[PDB]
């Protein structure tokens, strides 16, 4: 999760516009202090406050991961149109040949 | 008073703790680096020489009552020397623990499973299991692998987990905590900031909140996979139902990698690889490691240090000196910092060695901190930097920029989307077997599972 | 024949409390029976083998 938090809030200061897959960090010395301030702290801090350095927040997000892969959820909302998206706990492979 | 005396042994603690750490990592790294029967004992006399350290400045720290000092910066070393870790357990039950864990560890190492047909061959779990359950594509012959590990291994180590959870919850209860689960928790703890607390109750409903915003996403990459291994397994696969255990990939399916080829969305289209286009400008195992660094040097960070060039083994020595090659960066202490890795000219090494220097920059950072606070913020922390670092540099826009994949190359959105999966199966292929794995067993340090 | 001959060879037996060390015929089990001098051990040897 923090892998995406980080990368989210590092591009987005290092002012990139396409979706986040393709964003750099190179040639972006005001997104290195961002980072570089986070890193010199060890564990001489709470880790709460150490990622807020960074992200701006207290806490582990999911919405970073979510729109790092927001191409691949709508090509496959598209491509799952005719099949059951979904699974039953009951099937299984041995129980058709089961007696009871 | 108490904290002037407390600072004092602090101070008098860090020289010698500084001291001893340099002499064994120094001699724990000849030894890795140089294979030889005269290092082993060595590395095992220093090894020795810090943990009774570590253990009699331990002992001797015990007395300074906690809940009196306010420098925070205090109070988190002393921590981390009161913990009392498996000392409080009697002497006999910490000898047995012991003999448990190696029993385990050696089980694991050495089991081995054999055919039913020629019983004077069997293949061991590291090469020869993980091969066929990596690359096959019999349905039987991976069946035959999963059953064999978990009825041949597995049921050898019953009794033994039985006594593990048992030991380690009275090692645990015995240092104030719920259970061991409570234990392992116990690292994101925060204590006393006003604002930044965090307590060890509160991980757990902060994962079940954060899987619930996955499932949308993951049961569509289920439903893609099923739908597309009903293709190589036909009349084996319900199309309703979930997945066989044994077609996954791998031994345990905890990635779902090795199903790229049976999935690419677009199999014509081939991936971004640059391998050929490095050995076509002559690059070897060091101009690498020179573009590695200006990528950090461009994005503001430091250098690097001399003694990092001169001690590092960037290559492979190829002689008879041995050395096992894990990737991997050391940060020896007062000022040495060097990478220990085989590099091939490939890839996949153009990208561990941004994911190293990552960490050695990380180290490079807090290297002005007292000796028990150099560390990542918490446990998650360290490998998530070199994770970025190496996900930044395999962009077509910055290969473009370094010299490889000549400027006339267009990525189209096939390119993309077949990239995309690529990590998603990695990546969201692995949340739910991490989560479910790390919940069964907080229940079971709980006597929640009878 | 070469079945026959490559199961002398190879073939190995290993103790009934730890599965992970079994021995050959020729440096290990002719070792138990010619030295050994108690008699469980050496059942054990002559049983296994058979
Ligand atoms: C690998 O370790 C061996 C010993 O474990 C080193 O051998 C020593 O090498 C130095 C200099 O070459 C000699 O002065 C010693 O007499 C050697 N000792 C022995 C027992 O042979 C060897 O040098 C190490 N390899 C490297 C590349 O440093
Ligand atoms: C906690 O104690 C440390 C001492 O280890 C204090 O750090 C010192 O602060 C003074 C004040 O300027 C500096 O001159 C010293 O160089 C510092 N020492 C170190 C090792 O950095 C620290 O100030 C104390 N905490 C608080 C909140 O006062
Ligand atoms: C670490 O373990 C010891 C005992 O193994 C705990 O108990 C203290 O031990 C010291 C040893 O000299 C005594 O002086 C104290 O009186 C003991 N305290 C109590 C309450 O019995 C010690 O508390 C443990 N430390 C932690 C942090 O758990
Ligand atoms: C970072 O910026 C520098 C300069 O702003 C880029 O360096 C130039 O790159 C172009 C094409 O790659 C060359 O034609 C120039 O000769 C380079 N100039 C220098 C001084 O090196 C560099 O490519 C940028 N990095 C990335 C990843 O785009
Ligand atoms: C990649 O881009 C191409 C070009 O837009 C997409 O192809 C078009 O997709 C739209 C969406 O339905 C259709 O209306 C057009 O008819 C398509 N053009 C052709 C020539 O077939 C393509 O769909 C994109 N890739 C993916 C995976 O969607
Ligand atoms: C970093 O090293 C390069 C040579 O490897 C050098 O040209 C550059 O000046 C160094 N950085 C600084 C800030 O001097
Ligand atoms: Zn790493």
């Amino acid at each position: 999760l923090y892998q995406f938090q980080f990368q989210e809030a590092l591009c987005q200061a290092a002012k990139h516009e396409g979706p986040l897959h393709k964003c750099d960090i190179s040639n972006s010395t005001e997104a290195g202090q961002k980072l570089f301030n986070m890193l010199r702290l060890g564990k001489s801090e709470p880790w709460t406050l150490a990622l807020e350095n960074v992200v701006g927040a207290k806490n582990m997000n999911v919405r970073p991961l979510l729109n790092y892969f927001e191409p691949l959820f709508t090509w496959l909302k598209d491509q799952n149109k005719n099949s059951f998206v979904g699974w039953s706990t009951d099937w299984s492979p041995y129980a058709d040949q089961s007696i009871k | 008073t108490i904290e002037e005396q407390a600072k004092t042994f602090l101070d008098k603690f860090n020289h010698e703790a500084e001291d001893l750490f340099y002499q064994s990592s120094l001699a724990s790294w000849n030894y890795n680096t140089n294979i030889t029967e005269e290092n082993v004992q060595n590395m095992n006399n220093a090894g020795d020489k810090w943990s009774a350290f570590l253990k009699e400045q331990s002992t001797l720290a015990q007395m300074y009552p906690l809940q009196e000092i306010q420098n925070l910066t205090v109070k988190l070393q002393l921590q981390a020397l009161q913990q009392n870790g498996s000392s409080v357990l009697s002497e006999d039950k910490s000898k047995r623990l012991n003999t448990i864990l190696n029993t385990m560890s050696t089980i694991y190492s050495t089991g081995k499973v054999c055919n039913p047909d020629n019983p004077q061959e069997c293949l061991l779990l590291e090469p020869g299991l993980n091969e066929i359950m990596a690359n096959s594509l019999d349905y039987n012959e991976r069946l035959w692998a999963w059953e064999s590990w978990r009825s041949e291994v597995g049921k050898q180590l019953r009794p033994l987990y039985e006594e593990y959870v048992v030991l380690k919850n009275e090692m645990a209860r015995a240092n104030h905590y719920e259970d061991y689960g409570d234990y392992w928790r116990g690292d994101y703890e925060v204590n006393g900031v006003d604002g930044y607390d965090y307590s060890r109750g509160q991980l757990i409903e902060d994962v079940e909140h954060t899987f619930e915003e996955i499932k949308p996403l993951y049961e569509h990459l289920h439903a893609y996979v099923r739908a597309k291994l009903m293709n190589a397994y036909p009349s084996y696969i319900s199309p309703i139902g979930c997945l066989p255990a044994h077609l996954l990939g791998d031994m345990w399916g905890r990635f779902w990698t090795n199903l790229y080829s049976l999935t690419v969305p677009f199999g014509q289209k081939p991936n971004i690889d640059v391998t050929d286009a490095m050995v076509d400008q002559a690059w070897d195992a060091q101009r690498i490691f020179k573009e590695a660094e200006k990528f950090f040097v461009s994005v503001g960070l430091p250098n690097m240090t001399q003694g990092f060039w001169e001690n590092s083994m960037l290559t492979d020595p190829g002689n008879v000196q041995k050395a096992v090659c894990h990737p991997t960066a050391w940060d020896l202490g007062k000022g040495d910092f060097r990478i220990l890795m085989c590099t091939k000219v490939t890839m996949d090494d153009f990208l561990t060695a941004h994911h190293e220097m990552g960490h050695i920059q990380y180290d490079m950072a807090y290297a002005a901190q007292p000796f028990l606070l150099r560390n990542g913020a918490n446990e998650g922390f360290h490998e998530a930097v070199g994770e970025i670092m190496s996900l930044s540099a395999a962009t077509p826009k910055h290969l473009k920029s370094i010299g490889l994949l000549s400027p006339d190359f267009q990525e189209d959105n096939e390119t993309e989307i077949n990239f995309l999966l690529k990590q998603a199966l990695t990546i969201v292929g692995t949340l739910p077997f991490t989560y479910m794995l790390e919940k069964w067993r907080w229940m079971v340090f709980k006597g929640e599972i009878p």
